[PDB]
Order: structure tokens, then sequence, then C-alpha cells
């Protein structure tokens, strides 16, 4: 009840902190992936939506 | 009984063969293989009973000529997404394309 403790010195410290902030921006080609270079497919993939 | 596409070919159609072309975007019928790419000799190598090459999409990267018997490179046709730089349709008609 009376024991307080102080400081008596100082330490100055640095610390670092990583924050992602932004990530790969990517376009996928709807036709090439499910169709390749079939003209068939391509017809066939515009029925499907 | 016949299975298809996997080993050297020594049963075919009557279909005619054309003179190769390189360095071109062309369709290819290479053995009954039919894709549409750039044709390139390749640097690479293949074993004898190695007919076909794919990839890791099991897609052919590379095809050994039948008659020739030299390797050549398949890569697709350059492909790329269009995209219209426009200043608003009420300021001006003209745009700039990449």
């Amino acid at each position: 009840n009376n024991s307080i403790a102080i400081p008596t010195n100082f330490t100055i410290s640095v610390t670092t902190e990583i924050l992602p902030v932004s990530m790969t921006k990517t376009s996928v080609d709807c036709t090439m992936y499910i169709c390749g270079d079939s003209t068939e497919c391509s017809n066939l993939l515009l029925q499907y939506g | 009984s016949f299975e298809l596409l996997h080993a050297p070919a020594t049963v075919c159609g009557p279909k005619k063969s054309t003179n190769l072309v390189k360095n071109k975007c062309v369709n290819f019928n290479f053995n009954g293989l039919k894709g549409t790419g750039v044709l390139t000799e390749s640097n690479k190598k293949f074993l004898p009973f190695q007919q076909f090459g794919r990839d890791i999409a099991d897609t052919t990267d590379a095809v050994r000529d039948p008659q020739t018997l030299e390797i050549l490179d398949i890569t697709p046709c350059s492909f790329g997404g269009v995209s219209v730089i426009t200043p608003g349709t009420n300021t001006s008609n003209q745009v700039a394309v990449l």
C-alpha cells in the first residue's frame, strides 16, 4: 500500500509494423481459359450465360 | 480396338499432307491433333517413343512433325485485352485504344 516504483531512466525504442496495403491485380479471359482456341466451344459458351 | 493420340500412329486416314509453315499463326492438324498456334523450331529434345509433349495444363506444347521428324514448339497466337480510353461522349467522340 505504501510502495511505488518510479522509472529513473528511459529507453528510446524503434519497432517495425508491416501491413499489407495492395494485392496483385488480375484479369481473366473467360473464353481463352474455358475454350482455348476452339471456335465451337466459344459458340457453345455464349449460350451458357 | 484402337487407342487414340498417345503414341506415334502407323495407321492413318486418307487426309493429304501440306507443307509446314513456321513463324506464322496457323491451324495445324499434326497426326490428328488440331490447334491454332505459331510453330517454331524447338531447342529442346525428345525421346524416340515420345511423339507428343504436354505442359502442366496438359495441353500440347511441342510436337514431333510426322515425316520430317523435327520437334516443333507450339505457341498460342498473340492475344490481349483491349481497353478504350474515352473522354465523355458529350465532350468528344474521339477515342484512344490500349
